[PDB]
C-alpha cells in the first residue's frame, strides 16, 4: 500500500 | 535475502490538452504488481500480478480512493510549483516520486526511500535518518520549511518503519510462489561476421529471475570489461529477464574466449563458447 | 531535462518460425515522458501491445516496455516506431533476429 501524499 | 516494497508516481501536466496524467505503479522486488493510471477508462487501482487477486475488495476500493486523493493533491503540486520557478502556465511539467521500503533477511528495515524530482531534476529527499531532508534548490528550501513545520518527517517515519513493511510482508506472504521463486538463465553464444576479419561474439542470458545477474568475457583468465559492449538487464515481458553481452575477436581466434554467466539461481557459474 | 530514448526490440525465446513467442520494444532513459510507441508487422500496426514495466532510472530517465505476442515467419519483419519531442521524425527500429 502506498502512502498518502503531503502537498509541496 | 532483502526485499523491497517501491512504487513509482508519476504527474505529468498536459496545460491546454487537459487534466494532468497521474500515475502510481508498484514493485515487491522486481515484479511489477499494481498500478493506477487515471487516463485509464475507469480509473481504478488494477492488479499486475495474478497473487494479487487474492485481495479482497475493501483493498481494491481503499486503494482506488488513496490513490485519487494523491492524484487531486498532485495537481496542486503542479501549479504550487509553477510559482516557486516563475514558470509560465503553458509549459507541461513533470514530477516523479520513488517512495518505499527495503527490509533485510531478519525483518528490519535496511532502507526507506521518498525522493521527489521535478522536469528530470532532484527536488527534495528524505535523509538515511529519516528525520531530515534534501533540498536540491532554492524553490525546494520553501517546501523543506513547510514540511519541518508540518513533521512530515515524523508520518513518513512512521511509514517506512510501520506500514510499509507490514505490507510488504502481506505481499511476500500472499505472492511467496512467485516472489520468492528463482528461475536460473539459459544461456547460448551468436556468432556474427563483420570487417576486417573480426568477429562478434555475444553471449545471451535469458529466461532469469530475479534480475540481478553477471555477464563477463575471458580471455582465458582475465574478464574483458573495457572491451566488451553489453546491455542493461531487461523485462522479458512474462516475468522474466534477458542480457547479453558481446566480444569483437580476430577471425579464426574466438575458440579462445569464454564467457561466464554468474546469477543465483546457478549452482556454479556458467562458461560458455562458442 | 530532455532526453532521446533507447530502443530494443527483442523476442523472450530464440525464435523458431512458426512457434509462438513475444516480441518486446523496450523504450529507455527519456524524458519528458510523453511518448508515441506504436509496433508494426511488416510496416501495419498492432493491435494487442502491452505496457508494463514502468520505472525511472537512478537519474530519473523513464523506462517503459512495450510487448506483444507474436508467431515469427520467414518473411515477416517486425519494429517499433517511436515518436517523442527529443526526436526530428519518429525512429523506428527493426527486430534482427539474428543477433
Amino acid at each position: 500500500s502506498i502512502i498518502n501524499f503531503e502537498k509541496l | 535475502g532483502p526485499h523491497s516494497l517501491r512504487y513509482f508516481v508519476t504527474a505529468v501536466s498536459r496545460p491546454g490538452l487537459g487534466e494532468p496524467r497521474y500515475m502510481e505503479v508498484g514493485y515487491v522486488d522486481d515484479t511489477e504488481f499494481v498500478r493506477f493510471d487515471s487516463d485509464a477508462e475507469n480509473p481504478r487501482y488494477e492488479p499486475r500480478a495474478r497473487w494479487m487477486e487474492q485481495e479482497g475488495p475493501e483493498y481494491w476500493e481503499r486503494e482506488t480512493q488513496k490513490a485519487k486523493g494523491n492524484e487531486q493533491s498532485f495537481r496542486v503540486d503542479l501549479r504550487t510549483l509553477l510559482g516557486y520557478y516563475n514558470q509560465s502556465k503553458g509549459g507541461s511539467h513533470t514530477i516523479q516520486v520513488i517512495s518505499g521500503c527495503e527490509v533485510g533477511s531478519d525483518g528490519r528495515l535496511l532502507r526507506g526511500y521518498q525522493q521527489y524530482a521535478y522536469d528530470g531534476c532532484d527536488y527534495i529527499a528524505l535523509n538515511e535518518d529519516l528525520k531530515t531532508w534534501t533540498a536540491a534548490d532554492m524553490a525546494a528550501l520553501i517546501t523543506k520549511h513547510k514540511w519541518e513545520q508540518a513533521g512530515e518527517a515524523e508520518r513518513l517515519r512512521a511509514y517506512l518503519e510501520g506500514t510499509c513493511v507490514e505490507w510488504l510482508r502481506r505481499y511476500l506472504k500472499n505472492g511467496n510462489a512467485t516472489l520468492l521463486r528463482t528461475d536460473s538463465p539459459k544461456a547460448h553464444v551468436t556468432h556474427h561476421s563483420r570487417p576486417e576479419d573480426k568477429v562478434t561474439l555475444r553471449c545471451w542470458a535469458l529466461g532469469f529471475y530475479p534480475a540481478d545477474i553477471t555477464l563477463t568475457w575471458q580471455l582465458n583468465g582475465e574478464e574483458l570489461i573495457q572491451d566488451m559492449e553489453l546491455v542493461e538487464t531487461r523485462p522479458a515481458g512474462d516475468g522474466t529477464f534477458q542480457k547479453w553481452a558481446s566480444v569483437v575477436v580476430p577471425l579464426g581466434k574466438e575458440q579462445y574466449y569464454t564467457c561466464h554467466v554468474y546469477h543465483q539461481g546457478l549452482p556454479e557459474p556458467l562458461t560458455l563458447r562458442w | 531535462i530532455q532526453k532521446t530514448p533507447q530502443i530494443q526490440v527483442y523476442s523472450r525465446h530464440p525464435p523458431e518460425n512458426g512457434k509462438p513467442n513475444i516480441l518486446n520494444c523496450y523504450v529507455t532513459q527519456f524524458h519528458p515522458p510523453h511518448i508515441e510507441i506504436q509496433m508494426l508487422k511488416n510496416g501495419k500496426k498492432i493491435p494487442k501491445v502491452e505496457m508494463s514495466d514502468m520505472s525511472f532510472s537512478k537519474d530519473w530517465s523513464f523506462y517503459i516496455l512495450a510487448h506483444t505476442e507474436f508467431t515469427p515467419t520467414e518473411t515477416d519483419t517486425y519494429a517499433c516506431r517511436v515518436k517523442h519531442d527529443s526526436m526530428a521524425e519518429p525512429k523506428t527500429v527493426y527486430w534482427d533476429r539474428d543477433m
